[PDB]
């Protein structure tokens, strides 16, 4: 049983302050596969606080590949933490980043987990 | 396809060159019991009669 | 350089020949060659240690321990090699319920002459030696193979009311003082008789059908070989004719099993893991084990085509 | 307070057509911990189509340990991806296959990630 | 300065370990160390004797056979702890309604193999001695454990045909 | 197998039993000469064919 596998992984974590604008977070080599993306909201978000962000590439126009979190105040508990549930293999040098607006909190913060594999390959044998 | 397991065992691996066996072993050792029977004095029980 | 290594017999001829005037062209007679290839294989295990102050403080030289265990469990799988590839498919064979001397001279005749459990006529296989003996004033050739019985089948075997004749005939004769006084089984027919172990976890014996499908393959080249009847299977096969499990022995003759290639052991010893305060030691091996068992060159049938060269398989209830 | 940790971790990914049958994905050594199959479907499957795959193991008769995933023309979101809810312990060598049966699709492939750890393990102080 | 002790076995590598190209610590192997301790128990016994004019009245001299006797008691007392730690709990045993020698070849088979009674697996248990000794060209080793049985046992074992 | 131990009471015919051979029986010995088949020469059996037997 031949195969090839990457073995080497890194874990980025980045944090943004909620404000409005995109905001460079993560940065994946050529060849990297995104296993991961998870978004965690720090703070209390205010009742009625219509902020909404959105995680997913700057080169691209929508940036909301990996996540988008709306109404962060109805159902707080399931609005903490978001998991992306797509993969993605990096076919260039790419930048994750999150663009948030109608931005009117205060003390709420985004930290974002992105685990990736390295483009490096090995052969196993089993 | 890209990568999946190939189940290809050490014979498909295009960097090895077979070496083939010095020598063809022979796959014949038995001896029979017949040699030491035959024989030209008269008490041998195969004997032979040499005929010019 | 260590290749795939291709060792070749020549067949001997069968052929009927021609008769007074006949022409040699009306029955030409062939020249089967036959050949097998080895492959090697690479396997090898690792032993990483703790850190430099917790070795000293627990008095382990970590080392020396390391490389006597790598050592260990190398022999052990070089010989789980070679009897894995050694056991499986027997071509050859005689099931008996219970060892016992008569099954022993079966085998050994069915070697002398080249038959098949089925009585038929497979090909005389060639002894470990052979010698010229004089019984009287003729000169016969005694053959001596080598028997390698499972542990239940040497246990059975010392319980044959034959065995104990003989072992008395040996006594008022006394040539083999010492067998059974020391638990061996000793000589029978010329043919050293050798309790080769059970198969375990830890070390190598003559396996039975209680293994286990892929512990047993783990142990096969995959290249080397062509079928794969393992134990279980072997047994699955033998019940088609009760639900007792097998035990397997061998007759062996000379290159039974070939080895290519090295069977030296390297290693490799890392005092750089951690900085330098962990290590590992690993060892590694690549060599080519196979049954010999050898295929014909061009496209012919022939006794020795797909069938195992010097091996006779030995089945007995392993109780 | 001393644990036993698994410090290696590889990750498989292989791809497959999409046509009938089974593919022999990913090979998982003896003691291997599984921590994540995921699969994506690469392409667009047209509407009225019964392509069905099922990852799951070959030595099982059905397919379907780990995932499966029917419908691909039904809300092109939650069919693009999907992640197994399995972790697994793999007690042999395992072979991770994916059966694909009712295909009626073309230019449709699949993308299989298989995050697992090896069976080794070090001690760790905390 | 006798301590409780603390003796301990290095245990025998099993494991896969790796093939082909698959590097170390993709399967690392565990050098596992099993120990025991050995707690020291102290025990005795003794004997008091009558009025000195009674010990001389029936001519005992009480010094001396209540030490020889006290002696007895002693190695008899150290060979009962032995006995009684050597059988507790068996892990590994065979029973047969009589001792024969098909079931201590059977014994010896199983301790040479690390078969249990019911054919699971063990370990090799090892030996008192092992040698290596020539049947006809093959180096094979042969083991001497110690049987110890009762002294019915050893008749069950005289009445046995095969014996 | 009683003849035998004669042979080893007396001392006479030593080895054709640890040898797997037969050795002497009255004076006259008996030999394993092997099986006919179609390698080498050994004894005939009923299982040769007509044929081959009269070739």
């Amino acid at each position: 049983m031949k195969q090839k596998v990457h073995s080497v992984s890194y874990l980025a974590k980045a944090e943004f302050k909620f404000n409005n604008g995109v905001y460079n977070l993560v940065a994946l080599p050529s060849g990297a596969e995104v296993v991961k993306v998870s978004l965690e909201v720090v703070g209390n978000p205010i009742a009625t606080s219509t902020t909404s962000v959105s995680v997913g590439f700057e080169d691209e126009t929508t940036k909301n590949y990996f996540l988008t979190l709306d109404n962060l105040a109805v159902d707080d508990a399931s609005k903490k933490h978001t998991t992306s549930a797509k993969d993605y293999t990096a076919t260039s040098n790419k930048v994750v980043v999150a663009e948030v607006k109608n931005a009117n909190d205060n003390n709420v913060k985004g930290v974002l987990r992105v685990l990736y594999f390295l483009p490096s390959v090995i052969e196993v044998e089993y | 396809k890209l990568n999946n397991i190939n189940f290809n065992n050490i014979s498909n691996n295009l960097n090895l060159g077979i070496e083939v066996g010095r020598e063809i072993q022979n796959a014949s050792w038995i001896k029979s019991p017949f040699f030491s029977i035959t024989g030209t004095g008269a008490d041998r029980g195969v004997r032979l009669f040499s005929v010019a | 350089s260590q290749q795939p290594f291709r060792p070749r017999i020549k067949a001997q001829l069968s052929g009927s020949g021609v008769s007074g005037n006949t022409d040699f062209e009306a029955n030409y007679d062939n020249l089967e060659i036959l050949s097998q290839t080895i492959y090697p294989d690479a396997f090898g295990n690792s032993l990483r240690s703790k850190i430099k102050a917790y070795s000293e403080l627990e008095r382990i030289d970590f080392i020396k321990e390391s490389v006597d265990s790598l050592t260990t469990w190398m022999n052990e799988e070089r010989d789980k090699r070679i009897v894995a590839s050694l056991t499986n498919d027997f071509t050859n064979y005689l099931y008996t319920q219970t060892m016992n001397v008569a099954t022993i001279r079966k085998a050994i005749f069915h070697a002398r002459n080249g038959l098949k459990g089925d009585n038929s006529k497979a090909f005389p296989i060639k002894p470990i030696r052979a010698t010229m003996q004089s019984v009287g004033n003729v000169m016969v050739q005694n053959t001596s193979y080598i028997i390698l019985l499972d542990s239940y089948q040497a246990n059975q075997l010392k319980a044959d009311s034959e065995f104990k004749e003989l072992r008395k005939l040996y006594a008022f004769a006394g040539e083999d003082k010492g067998m059974l006084y020391s638990g061996l089984l000793g000589v029978i027919d010329n043919c050293p008789v050798i309790d080769a172990g059970v198969w375990n976890k830890f070390n190598v014996g003559m396996p039975n059908s209680s293994i286990s499908d892929s512990d047993f393959m783990r142990y096969l080249n995959k290249a080397n070989v062509s079928s794969i009847v393992t134990p279980r299977q072997f047994k699955e096969k033998l019940n088609q004719e009760i639900n007792k499990e097998i035990s397997i022995g061998c007759l062996i003759g000379a290159s039974a099993v070939l080895l290519a290639g090295s069977k030296e052991t390297r290693f490799y010893i890392d005092e750089t893991v951690d900085a330098g305060r962990k290590s590992l030691v690993g060892v590694d091996c690549l060599l080519g084990v196979s049954k010999a068992r050898y295929q014909s060159t061009d496209g012919v049938v022939t006794p020795y085509d797909n069938q195992d060269y010097a091996v006779i398989g030995l089945v007995s209830d392993m109780e």
